């Protein structure tokens, strides 16, 4: 499609709007010019959803219990609130982990205060502070304790905090208030803010005074990267394969001891920069370590991100890092040399959430592929400027898109696959269009670093090529 | 390192060597993990008789439900209506929960609609996002109804949706004559089941309070049936085809099986099936109302019997030989058709099928839970196999439906070992199966990891899990069975019997030690 | 010792300590035994290609067939008939043998009787045994038919069914216009899926030969299905279910599903349903006949087409996606009538559920058993479900047969690593899924002996059994399932997504070593 | 019902008969009188079955391959003929055993040679000599083989004991030609007493000049039992209690090394008398062995028993007789005081072999049960001699009883309970009447012994008592 194809196509499917959604959706639909540095002369991010549309995003609370806290292995995490929040977020995210669950590690488990109607009348301060001391009774070995605000505890005007201070200096106990109902804030994004802020307050000072630990040159930690079917494992593999010393994860497969140790770090690898550049631009501010954006998606971005990385320490380093890239360089080549044939121009469109809809681009390429379309749920602008460049000249960009627009750019564009999450899976493959899901990753993965790649090859060519998608018109019509 | 042609994902990818000394060196060197033996003493406290009575001494944490909030209940519910758009009115992050979790459940689309309240909304209230959403949501998605259900945020702040809706056609927004019926489902009272009553209650007053003056009730010749929350596709069709069988005119109030059902053949419905806008405003003029969850359509049952007149029927849920033979005799006195051939066949090869299973079911001990009414056809079921529901467990149950169940178990000798469990979760079922150990699990996917803890106890500690409930995410197309009628009990059964059988099995498949009784013939 | 509380049957009671010194002190005193060693380097040495290469080299002992002989299936052929009485001619311990297998596979009574001839006979034969066995067989039993099959011992003997049966009639042992269909049904030749089309064929024979003159083809406006050695009462059902609802007049030639069947309610009916004497009289008036299970039916087809003078058509069993489709077209062809909105839209389900399904199936390796048809629709569904049918067994497979499905290998890339493999046993099959060990076998219950010696040699080389096939005798009620159809299909693709998902939930519960793949959503 | 009701009853189900099967029947069917003490007075058996009237009778290759040598666990077993015989009874008989299956023990395999019609045509002994080979390549911890041959074996003149002597010199190996083809006899029976000749000429005989055996006064064998569900497991551990050694089990769990050591025992306890007396003669015969009929049916039967073996030795025996009695006691009162008062006065019909319909009686008695009719399928007189006393006045017996026979006598005596096969089953279960299956033992047991005892009543109870069985009217007809 030309560019005055795509945006006759943009204008076409806007004529379903009242005009002030229209009005709105216009600012959020673009056409991709790769010569444009200033995205905010392109298009609008970081918004309100239109009442009524069917935006895909979720809340705050998704955003600081599902994603940066949910996590944490050995701390227990209290859907605080009615059961509901709790319940739909529990082991919906494959942010794997090594631990005893119930006695040491407790990510997939559901701790809730569960509220009644006393609960929202009289307040629930007080049952937060019983709950807490029935957490220590029942479960002595966390190592601490989260409060995840859902929507009501703010509107009623409860008290976390103080809760967490005066039970957390009676117990001798990290017990961390996060304000992050869903009420706050458009989107997922505010939640990964507000999570952030939370570490800094009550868990990332707490050895400031403490020099014990033994440090090194090659010290690093991993930030942004939430284990999606051990893909953070995939990561650090090579990291320490090139020398370097992975002291911590933030935050899947992540302790809290590994985040009270990341101020002691020589550097910080921002992976996720979407939901977790907050807490690295204050980790440079007040202990001065450096942080550097990374892409660990596919053999071109993964090479140019070891050696990126590696440039950054010494020579010894630099030759441990061509060390892995001729160690690793037959097996994705024999990747490429299996998939790319299946798959050499396939076109692909992408919805997800904050990173992953420009970070996956390379790895598509890696195989032959195209991306002619991608979006988000809730980037801001400073995420669409790293996209502009990374997606070709005139495709398809969408931000906060509705139901109704991605069901319809994609009867026009036909493109060979989607990759988008749970909510949009079932509806494409009853269009005959092989579906990826590039949240959860379909119950597959790990997707990142060599050994990922070869995992994402193989599920890109199983659904695009299946028997299947040859079998839905039946021969009698 | 990979190997192209055997490509390993995550499992079993980490029990490679290096990854397994990678992931050493980061506990050993990050992670202040408590040791191995402190561990493996914890646990074995947590499977112990002491750590039960703890547990059971909870009052302010909940630890894995058994449960979920209201407007989940109304979105099933107003799903089941022809060309309906669910939609709830408050915050966002709840929809995109709603419709992830039965996507997972279905395999299917869910559409479902926000008005997406924001913190500004605190300051008045949520009547433009009202106003603005149906706009939108009606010009977008051409919906012939829109239902309107609550969240959390919505009820606290106090947002009035009758005026809310009134104003939004006063102020021409939506037609005045478009279906918008409402309820208010607060996530803070009850459960999902709530949700879904209050929800069919409010469609239900939207087409008929005022239109009774002309309504004569017998006048269609009709049995409405009502279905409550039902997450099994079988259970809708099977309770049409039982009813089509015997010749009987029937109305389903909530019918979204064809819309949790759409075939793959090139394009998306959105919409697909459901009760008509004719049928429920027709409603009133049928014989009767038959509620099959009743335990969960109280505020439902008060408005058939105090506006509508109708005598509902005081009918468990058809579940089980004794229940479903119960349900058509009451069908049958009300509609005056007679039970036909193929339903006394079909009792009769449910009956020779526990004939031929008996003694396999005999005695068998289990811990279950689900909803109320599901949960109760469960044990009379049970019981009626010869079997043993130790525990029973129902999160959203209360004090009257206990009663019912204790009265159910007094009925049998089967109930002698029975305990019926009311706002009780999954971790204090975990204590009940290590300190009085059932021989299986009845319940939804979230018991496997009541299993993983059981196994780690040790192999002849094992409980493990047959899955029948919702929701089930961990295994595919359960949604298509069946657990109502004499059909439904055929799988229950079978699905039963063979679980032991399986487990005998595995226990016997060990060459020269066990395998003296691994029988070809059982 | 027992417990009267807990009372052990042999397993777990051989396990206490008492019973198990005493079992050693059996062996250490008089078994004279292997030493152990001796025993575990025998058991690895039967697990190696060297032993697989001796073992695909017998030409004389057989191991474990995967077959059964003709009078077995004569006698099913004999059963979907209104009334009849199935009757072999010969010794009665093959009647005995006869009727506890199939017992043991649908739990219900098999009516089938002997003539007893016994070492007597020898000198001149069966023929008073005839006379007295069918005067006795009619008083006793009253059915309106007996359809005569014939033992080894008869057949090496060489009675004459066709003069003892007419012999007596002429001396009045039986009426001359009782209905005595036979056929020779040499138990030294083909397999039990001969003998069904052995006695097929005589039925067709007896019924219309003589009475050809008046018939015209297509006069009835009918069409014949023969179903053939049919062991899944879903099977039987869900081809009545898709031609009624696509209007097709139609008659089931031999159709067993109602005495396979027959409710508990209180009375034995010795038979039920059945084709009638009036279909078979009637069916060269159809407009053709087609064959569910044509690889074999060939002497049958041989009969309809040189006789009735229909056209069969090439068609093979209706398993899958592609060959369901091509049945219900040519069916609508030869018909006129349109393929239903009904039958469109549940092969859009199977559609949907394949997409939904998909991940997991693909490239997962099975082996295989079972008979020709079967077999060849099972292998065909693999390959449209992604998957790879690597050891495909058919004892009783011939080499035209193995053609047909070689070719069908071919036209997938699903297809390249499979082989076909005619005449070979499950000992054979044994050896196979040791040196290139599949993912699971789909088998009848004689494959849990492999699973069991899999298991032996390690958890790891454990290839679990997925039940689909005859005779299933070791778990209940699989006989009532289905494998034909759109309906067949969605019930295999869910047994072999859920028996995978199950297996990996097995090898990731393992409390911190392989449970972070332990997830709640698949 | 009474004499006069029960004779009348016989007379009105024989009208149903031509004449030939009606003279017959009739000589099959009795009152019983436990006053007669020759049955020949009462009943005729061991006869022809009459054709056409579904006899519940197998064949002497069921008698001597599925019931005397299959058992045997160390030796192969061949099903020398078509293919049928051999895979209807594969693994269909509960004759259970310790070892590893394929390996050094073989019982629920099915080795035949298959015939096809070469091999009639031609004759199958040289197939039969390459079979042999074959066998032992592959399974070459075998301890001897038999051939169990099916009808066309002899029929077709084959010669198996050439065939066997030329092979088992060759290999020095014993080789067992079986000629239980099953056109000979009339059902099972003659196949039992075909295979004890064929253990007497070509298996016991063998360590007749060895001297090695060290023996103890106390040996003993276990004769005519074949472990079903384990049930001469749970008879040798009460003989091993009382001071015995039981040096062989013929043939459950046997072995053929134990069959060769019985000429060196002291006494030969007789379980099953019908399928090993034959045997039993011989080796009191040739070797002065003496032996003894006895019951391990429920604690009356089992404490007679002990009494009256332990009455053979000496009083240290007849010691530990009476401490094994007194161990045992308190286990099976609680099982009687338990499952009597759920079944007492509670009426069955049996119907099973040659032991069973009359050994059983004692257990039923045990648990207050009365057992209204008894029968056998291939009984002789001297089985029936033993009956009558065992069952009360005016019960039927019925031999060789046909279908209709036995579904007729059903409706009119309206037992509570059956015991009988799995031909049976299921059409008794469809007329709600329970039904436990008396051969199999419904895949439960054992029944013999105390141990047996417990899980016998604890099986009538639950099949007897079950809900099911006020299900079969609908509650609408
Ligand atoms: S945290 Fe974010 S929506 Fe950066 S909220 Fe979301 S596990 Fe997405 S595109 Mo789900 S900003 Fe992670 C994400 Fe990306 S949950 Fe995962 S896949 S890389
Ligand atoms: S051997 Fe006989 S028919 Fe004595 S052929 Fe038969 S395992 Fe029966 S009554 Mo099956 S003379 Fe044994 C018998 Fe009794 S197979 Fe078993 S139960 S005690
Ligand atoms: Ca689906
Ligand atoms: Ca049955
Ligand atoms: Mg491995
Ligand atoms: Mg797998």
């Amino acid at each position: 499609m030309s560019r005055e194809e795509v945006e006759s196509l943009i204008q076409e499917v806007l004529e379903v709007y009242p005009e002030k959604a229209r009005k709105d959706r216009n600012k959020h639909l673009a056409v991709n010019d790769p010569a444009v540095t200033q995205s905010k002369k392109c298009i609008i991010s970081n918004k309100k959803s239109q009442p009524g549309l069917m935006t895909i995003r979720g809340c705050a609370y998704a955003g600081s219990k599902g994603v940066v806290w949910g996590p944490i292995k050995d701390m227990i995490h209290i859907s605080h609130g009615p059961v509901g929040c709790g319940q739909y977020s529990r082991a919906g995210r494959r942010n794997y982990y090594i631990g005893t669950t119930g006695v040491n590690a407790f990510v997939t488990m559901n701790f809730t205060s569960d509220f009644q109607e006393k609960d929202i009348v009289f307040g629930g301060d007080k049952k937060l502070a019983k709950l807490i001391d029935e957490v220590e009774t029942l479960f002595p070995l966390n190592k601490g304790i989260s409060v995840q605000s859902e929507c009501p505890i703010g509107l009623i005007g409860d008290d976390i905090e103080s809760v967490s201070k005066v039970k957390g200096a009676e117990l001798s106990k990290t017990i961390v208030p996060v304000r992050c109902e869903g009420f706050r804030g458009v989107s997922q994004s505010l939640g990964h803010h507000i999570a952030n802020d939370a570490v800094r307050d009550w868990v990332l000072g707490k050895r400031d005074e403490d020099t014990t630990f033994a440090s090194t040159p090659y010290d690093v930690a991993i930030i942004g990267d939430y284990n999606i079917g051990g893909d953070a494992w995939s990561s650090r593999i090579l990291l320490e394969e090139m020398g370097l010393r992975c002291v911590a994860q933030w935050s899947g497969d992540g302790s809290i001891s590994e985040i009270e140790l990341t101020p002691k770090v020589k550097l910080n690898l921002v992976h996720c920069y979407r939901s977790m550049n907050y807490i690295s631009r204050h980790m440079e501010e007040k202990y001065g370590i450096p942080w550097m954006e990374y892409n660990f998606f596919g053999p071109t971005k993964t090479i140019e991100s070891l050696r990126a990385i590696a440039a950054k320490f010494d020579e010894s380093i630099q030759k441990k890092c061509e060390e892995v890239i001729a160690k690793y360089k037959p097996e994705w080549e024999a990747v490429v040399a299996k998939y790319r044939p299946r798959l050499e121009g396939k076109r692909v469109m992408l919805y997800i959430g904050g990173l992953r809809p420009r970070h996956v681009i390379g790895a598509y390429e890696d195989l032959g592929m195209e991306v002619v379309g991608t979006g988000y749920e809730f980037a801001h602008n400073d995420d669409y400027d790293r996209t502009m460049k990374e997606m070709g000249d005139s495709t398809l960009l969408y931000d906060d898109v509705t139901g109704y627009e991605f069901e319809e750019f994609v009867k026009r564009i036909k493109p060979d696959l989607i990759g988008s999450g749970i909510k949009e899976k079932f509806i494409f493959q009853k269009m005959g269009i092989p579906f990826r899901e590039m949240h959860s990753w379909d119950y597959s993965g790990p997707y990142h670093g060599f050994d990922g790649f070869a995992i994402f090859a193989r599920d890109m060519d199983m659904t695009l090529n299946n028997p299947c998608w040859k079998k839905l018109q039946a021969p009698w019509e | 390192s990979q190997q192209v042609d055997k490509i390993k994902a995550s499992y079993p990818l980490f029990l490679d060597q290096d990854y397994k000394d990678m992931l050493a060196k980061k506990r050993d060197g990050f992670e202040e993990k408590y040791p191995q033996d402190k561990i493996d003493e914890v646990f074995q406290w947590t499977t112990t008789k002491e750590y039960q009575e703890l547990n059971f001494q909870r009052e302010a944490l909940t630890v894995n439900p058994a449960k979920a909030c209201q407007p989940l209940g109304a979105v099933l519910c107003a799903l089941g209506f022809e060309k309906t758009m669910p939609y709830v009115h408050g915050s966002q992050g709840c929809v995109a929960y709603f419709r992830s979790y039965f996507n997972r459940h279905f395999r299917e689309p869910v559409s479902c609609v926000s008005d997406s309240m924001t913190e500004d909304a605190a300051v008045f209230g949520g009547q433009q996002n009202m106003k603005d959403g149906l706009q939108n949501c009606k010009a977008t998605y051409k919906p012939d109804m829109i239902a309107v259900s609550t969240t959390c945020m919505a009820e606290v702040i106090g947002d009035d949706l009758n005026a809310f809706i009134n104003n939004s056609k006063k102020e021409g927004f939506i037609p005045d004559e478009f279906p918008v019926p409402f309820a208010h489902t607060p996530s803070f009272v009850g459960s999902h089941v709530t949700g879904w009553d209050n929800m069919f209650e409010g469609i239900a007053r939207y087409f008929t309070l005022k239109s009774m003056d002309d309504k004569v009730v017998g006048s269609n010749k009709k049995i409405n049936i009502v279905p409550g929350f039902e997450t099994y596709l079988g259970n809708f069709r099977v309770i049409k085809r039982m009813l089509s069988e015997m010749g009987v005119g029937y109305s389903l109030l909530s019918d979204p099986e064809e819309v949790l059902d759409t075939p793959a053949d090139g394009q998306f419905r959105m919409y697909a099936g459901g009760t008509t806008q004719e049928e429920m405003k027709d409603a009133p003029n049928a014989l009767n109302t038959v509620l099959l969850q009743p335990w969960h359509l109280e505020k439902t049952k008060k408005f058939v019997e105090g506006t509508w007149k109708h005598e509902v029927p005081k009918l468990n849920i058809p579940m089980g030989l004794d229940w479903t033979d119960e349900f058509l005799m009451k069908v049958s006195e009300i509609s005056g058709q007679p039970i036909p051939a193929s339903l006394t066949k079909e009792r009769g090869r449910l009956v020779d099928m526990m004939t031929d299973s008996h003694t396999w079911l005999h005695g068998k001990r289990f811990a279950l839970w689900g909803d109320p009414d599901f949960v109760m056809g469960l044990v009379k079921f049970l019981l009626e196999l010869g079997c043993e529901p130790v525990h029973i467990l129902c999160h959203n149950g209360n004090k009257r439906w206990k009663k019912a169940v204790d009265a159910i178990l007094a009925a049998s000798p089967y109930g002698k070992n029975a305990t019926v469990y009311i706002g009780k979760d999954l971790w204090h079922l975990r204590s009940l199966v290590f300190t009085d150990k059932p021989d299986f699990m009845i319940g939804n996917s979230y018991g496997k990891f009541i299993q993983r803890d059981t196994l780690h106890k040790g192999k002849e500690f094992e409980v493990p899990l047959i899955r029948i409930g919702f929701p089930i995410f961990d295994r595919h197309h359960l949604h298509r069975s069946t657990t109502l009628g004499y059909e439904g009990a055929m799988q229950i059964l079978t699905t039963l019997v063979n679980s032991i059988l399986e487990r005998l099995d595995e226990e016997t498949r060990g060459m020269q030690a066990t395998d003296y009784n691994h029988d070809l013939v059982r």
